[PDB]
């Protein structure tokens, strides 16, 4: 774990990594690999992170147990049908359904895959069979929050008296579905935690656009210049009612009777069989469908046709940690301006229109899809005549929006429609209240580029930089000094503490843990004694009486606390900025539970960071960025 | 299939994050000061409150200051392989070690032991005269095999060179 490994990911999905091409293979499991390795060793497959126990199943409700999975027969395919096929031609129709236990909201999602081939080849791997290499074990790619996950699972599915409890073909012999669904529920960590998910969800997961939907009962002005703009992009829209069908809007043109102008909508169901009582409809539809999604996305979906207009998109990330990222809420002009802030730049306009949705990561606390959600919500503001300068409090305390998502739901994504006079505007994504550890990720399907950015600031820090020599003493200080070592007349990182220690009667509070003087040292030891003469020593005290000043300035009582959020400010006093991440890590790795970060602390921090920085500094001496290093050279730096 | 004190551990977690399973720095600190501050054959106060930050931050991927249950019982154990060492180099009881023993648990937890390294060691972590009591000895090797790995990480296909921008940087150190 460690830091390392969020580090070391990045420069791998900085590569490619995640991306349709370099998905990543979640659990590490790799097919070629355990195929290969299973064909050769005469086995099918046996999926030791997601076994065909009952746990696999669910937990409470499909929960072991429990008689809704008690006894049990998870079959492969050819166990229980024969010369069963993976996935054969593209019907017209589907034949897709679910058993017993099965959920229902897998049976539109997939469906939908179905009769677009091409969506479907992003999904499941068109390159499997129950022939030429099988092995009991199949993948599929699946897009989450951002970037595709390779899962490979076998094929045991819960039977029940030859049955399939959950999603299956009426027609046996196809299983791609059944097992794509195995797939999910694994990625998902378990069966019954597909039990709810929207259609709007685990489709998004299937494809990567991006799921805006309507309530067909009270519906937007133009409700219909967007349908037609939707399939016109190659979107996917579906449809459902209080019946408990599914359908798709494979789409509407508004022909004219030229006396009338009878616009029409060309409704389809995925199953075949279509009948009724009206025309396509009378768009009386309005008041007979109940539902409506559609799917604008991902532009490397249709990786061809030149068919449908193509979305323009760029995506961030971003996370707010509790105590230092957190604000969240226009609400809290406490917190809000230290969200993470992006720039988006509009250039041409439309003949600019926008989609963005703040969808949230996942979360170790929940367990099945749409529970435990964090209220996210974002808001956007208006730049008036401006990147490397993080917001600060006075710019919303200042202006006070133009046009703010839509309220803030208790839900995974979340996207509004915006159309806007190509100026640039800023976001800030965030959560209800303050205060909530969480991740995140903000795409943005535009109609024309976009330059999305952030706004934050770069490492920079820059030190007053004294140069007395063994003078500029004052003398009245000079005098005040070796008197309190002895001999030697130097000071120790120890001699140093209570040196230090026995220096104070101000104002909790009690000098500085050892550590602190360890490092005080540490920042400023070049001839690598151990000790410190009056030079050093000086700039020391005076640096300490700058710091005292700051804390001092800002814990306005004798409390010898300060919030955690004052650091950001504080930091910058003390001449350091920096961009959201190491904040972070500067109050992870310094504040209290209750988010309170002591005097010593403070300045074990901002001596700390001088030192690694000069260090950086010094070793860069010709500013290249980098500073290359060898293990046991590493290992040094390292201890502290 | 985990052994019984890291059931009674694991429940200890639930108790506290409930199925967020997390514990933070404080939280640690405790439930790890009250396991090793038994047995009288060892002497020590405790973990103090920086020890068991760095045992947090270096386990932690997401940069929110807690431990997973899974991390804790990496770190748990490897702090296991270690309340023997120590354990058994002081046997003056006093809750330290010999300066000139101090080379030889550094070996008995396999090490290269560089000279320039050590030092850095025993400036860190021992006490004036030059003693490193429980506390510290473990918090080195926490932080130490952090480290080894964190370069082992970062070093994918195996030029023995790491290489970090800025940020990396003031990252890996100040993250520990």
């Amino acid at each position: 774990a460690g830091i390392a490994a969020k580090l070391a990911k990045d420069r791998e999905a900085a590569e490619g990594l995640g991306s349709h091409e370099r998905a990543i293979k979640y659990l590490n499991q790799d097919y070629e690999a355990l195929r290969n390795e299973c064909l050769e060793a005469g086995t099918l497959f046996q999926d030791p992170s997601f076994p065909a126990i009952p746990s696999a199943l669910g937990f409470k409700e499909l929960g072991p147990y429990s008689s809704k999975t008690r006894g049990m027969r998870w079959k492969r395919p050819t166990e229980i049908c024969a010369d069963p096929q993976f996935i054969i031609g593209g019907a017209t129709r589907t034949d897709i359904c679910q058993g017993a236990l099965g959920d229902c909201w897998l049976l539109a999602a997939i469906a939908s895959l179905t009769l677009n081939e091409e969506i479907l080849a992003r999904v499941v791997p068109l390159n499997q069979s129950f022939q030429e290499n099988y092995a009991g074990i199949f993948h599929f790619q699946f897009w989450q929050y951002g970037e595709w996950v390779e899962v490979v699972v076998d094929d045991r599915l819960p039977t029940k008296d030859g049955e399939l409890l959950f999603v299956h073909s009426a027609e046996g012999s196809e299983f791609w579905s059944a097992l794509l669904e195995k797939a999910y529920a694994k990625i998902n960590g378990c069966y019954e935690a597909l039990s709810g998910g929207a259609t709007t969800e685990g489709f998004e997961d299937f494809t990567g656009g991006i799921a805006e939907w309507y309530e067909l009962k009270k519906p937007p002005p133009n409700l219909f210049k967007i349908i037609q703009k939707a399939l016109q992009k190659g979107s996917l829209l579906g449809c459902s009612i209080d019946k408990g069908h599914a359908y798709s809007v494979t789409g509407a043109e508004e022909v004219e009777s030229n006396g009338s102008l009878q616009k029409l909508i060309r409704i389809r169901n995925p199953w075949g069989e279509v009948e009724w009582t009206g025309r396509w409809m009378s768009f009386s539809d309005f008041l007979r469908h109940y539902s409506r999604l559609e799917i604008c996305n991902l532009t490397p979906d249709t990786l061809t046709s030149d068919t449908y207009k193509k979305w323009k998109l760029t995506k961030m990330d971003g996370n707010w940690r509790r105590g230092s990222t957190a604000g969240g809420c226009r609400n809290y002009p406490n917190t809000f301006w230290m969200n993470p802030q992006y720039l988006i730049k509009l250039e041409e306009e439309d003949e600019c229109t926008f989609l963005v949705g703040l969808i949230q990561k996942h979360r170790r606390r929940q367990r099945k899809m749409g529970e435990d959600m964090h209220t996210i919500g974002f808001g956007i503001y208006e730049v008036p005549e401006e990147t490397n300068i993080h917001l600060s409090k006075n710019f919303f305390l200042t202006n006070r929006a133009r046009e703010r998502s839509d309220t803030f739901i208790n839900l995974r994504e979340v996207l509004n429609r915006f159309k806007l006079p190509p100026g640039e505007y800023i976001l800030v994504p965030s959560t209800f209240e303050p205060n909530k550890d969480g991740d995140f990720c903000i795409r943005v399907f535009s109609e024309k580029k976009a330059d999305y950015q952030a706004v934050d600031d770069e490492i920079e820090a820059n030190l007053e930089e004294f140069d007395i020599s063994e003078d500029d003493i004052d003398d009245g200080v000079r005098r005040l000094f070796a008197q309190l070592a002895g001999e030697d007349a130097e000071i120790s990182a120890f001699e140093l503490q209570t040196i230090l220690r026995r220096v104070l009667a101000k104002r909790k509070s009690d000098g500085f843990s050892i550590e602190t003087c360890k490092i005080m040292v540490d920042m400023l030891d070049s001839d690598g004694s151990g000790k410190l003469g009056l030079k050093e020593f000086y700039i020391l005290w005076t640096k300490i009486q700058k710091y005292q000043k700051i804390y001092r300035e800002i814990d306005v009582d004798r409390s010898g606390t300060m919030n955690s959020y004052e650091m950001r400010k504080a930091l910058e006093e003390a001449g350091f900025k920096m961009p959201c991440q190491l904040h972070q890590v500067i109050v992870a790795r310094f504040a209290d539970d209750q988010l309170i970060i002591d005097f010593d602390n403070f300045v074990r921090c901002l001596v700390r960071l001088e030192t690694l920085f000069k260090i950086f500094k010094q070793l860069d001496p010709e500013n290249t960025g980098t500073i290359e290093l060898d293990l046991i050279s590493w290992l040094c730096f390292s201890v502290l | 299939n985990e052994s019984e004190e890291v059931r009674q551990f694991r429940r200890l977690f639930a108790q506290l994050a409930g199925d967020d399973m997390e514990v933070s720095a404080t939280e640690l600190m405790n439930i790890l000061n009250k396991v090793v501050t038994r047995h009288p054959d060892l002497k020590t106060d405790g973990f103090g409150i920086d020890t068991c930050r760095s045992m947090v931050a270096v386990m932690d991927s997401d940069t929110t200051g807690k431990l997973g249950f899974e991390e804790f019982k990496y770190l748990w154990n490897n702090i296991k392989r270690w309340q023997a060492i120590y354990k058994q180099f002081d046997t003056d009881r006093s809750g330290t070690i010999c300066s000139s023993e101090l080379p030889g648990a550094f070996e008995a937890a396999g090490f290269h032991l560089n000279e320039h390294l050590y030092n850095m060691i025993i400036r860190r972590y021992s006490d004036e005269s030059g003693n490193m009591d429980f506390d510290n000895f473990i918090s080195c090797l926490v932080r130490l095999d952090a480290m080894f790995r964190a370069f082992k990480s970062l070093d994918k296909d195996g030029t023995g060179q790491i290489q970090v921008n800025i940020q990396e940087w003031l990252q890996l150190t100040m993250y520990s």
